């Protein structure tokens, strides 16, 4: 019985680290990048009007 | 006397089986601790 | 799983130390017999003299 | 975390459990070498010579006995065998008991 239960938790260990590696995707690839672009504009009517 | 001796060392290798069966049941327990495999995959595929 | 190793390690030393406690315990009786028959022949001699 | 920790409460019932194995392994030793010591006693008793033999008649009285262990020493003695031979209760036989 101890064993069975030890494989589902780690089991739903994975899981959980799979929750938390899409929620690392959002942190970079959602948010890093949207600010990297956003950012990367400096409005660019900078740019324009020089 | 002599029989008191080997009582005494049935009574210390009681107490150590005691002890090593403990380990032993605390060393299964030690597979339950949290281990992660999880936000590192994220960062090798964009890494990629 | 290395704490599952020295799980093995332990259960294999859990079993030596069944081994010799079942050897003490073995000597342990073998002496009690010992006993029980030096202290017969004490109760027969006091006894007899 | 719960799983943890009905894993090591389960884990401490089973060295606990452990425990009371090689505990009735001594017991199981215990009354193992009782039983080879009964049984010997048993079987040495039923080797007894219930006072058959005329040496086993020397086992009555204490005299006696000294006369039986010498007779055993003559017995492990070849020597004191051939000239010393057991006493004529032993050696001797009558025909009838009136005789």
């Amino acid at each position: 019985k101890n064993d069975d239960i030890n494989r589902e938790a780690h089991q739903l260990n994975e899981i959980r680290k799979k929750y938390t590696m899409r929620k690392s995707t959002i942190e970079t690839l959602r948010e890093k990048l949207d600010q990297l672009k956003r950012e990367a504009r400096k409005d660019v009517s900078q740019k324009i009007k020089d | 006397s002599r029989l008191k001796e080997i009582d005494g060392r049935l009574k210390s290798t009681k107490n150590e089986m005691r002890k090593t069966n403990f380990r032993m049941t605390e060393l299964k327990m030690n597979v339950g601790k949290v281990v992660d495999t999880g936000i590192l995959n994220s960062k090798i595929n964009e890494r990629k | 799983d290395q704490m599952r190793q020295e799980l093995e390690q332990l259960e294999k030393a859990n079993e030596k130390l069944r081994e010799v406690n079942n050897s003490l315990v073995v000597s342990l009786q073998d002496v009690k017999n010992e006993e029980r028959d030096i202290q017969h022949e004490r109760e027969s001699e006091l006894r007899t003299i | 975390e719960d799983i943890d920790i009905k894993r090591k409460e389960i884990i401490n019932k089973e060295g606990e459990i452990r425990d009371l194995i090689s505990e009735i392994d001594a017991k199981a030793n215990a009354i193992n070498h009782e039983m080879r010591s009964i049984q010997r006693q048993a079987e040495s008793k039923t080797k007894s010579l219930t006072t058959t033999d005329k040496i086993g008649i020397l086992n009555q009285d204490q005299d006696l006995k000294e006369v039986r262990d010498a007779v055993l020493m003559v017995r492990e003695h070849p020597e004191m065998k051939d000239k010393i031979l057991e006493p004529p209760i032993m050696t001797v036989s009558a025909i009838n008991a009136q005789f």
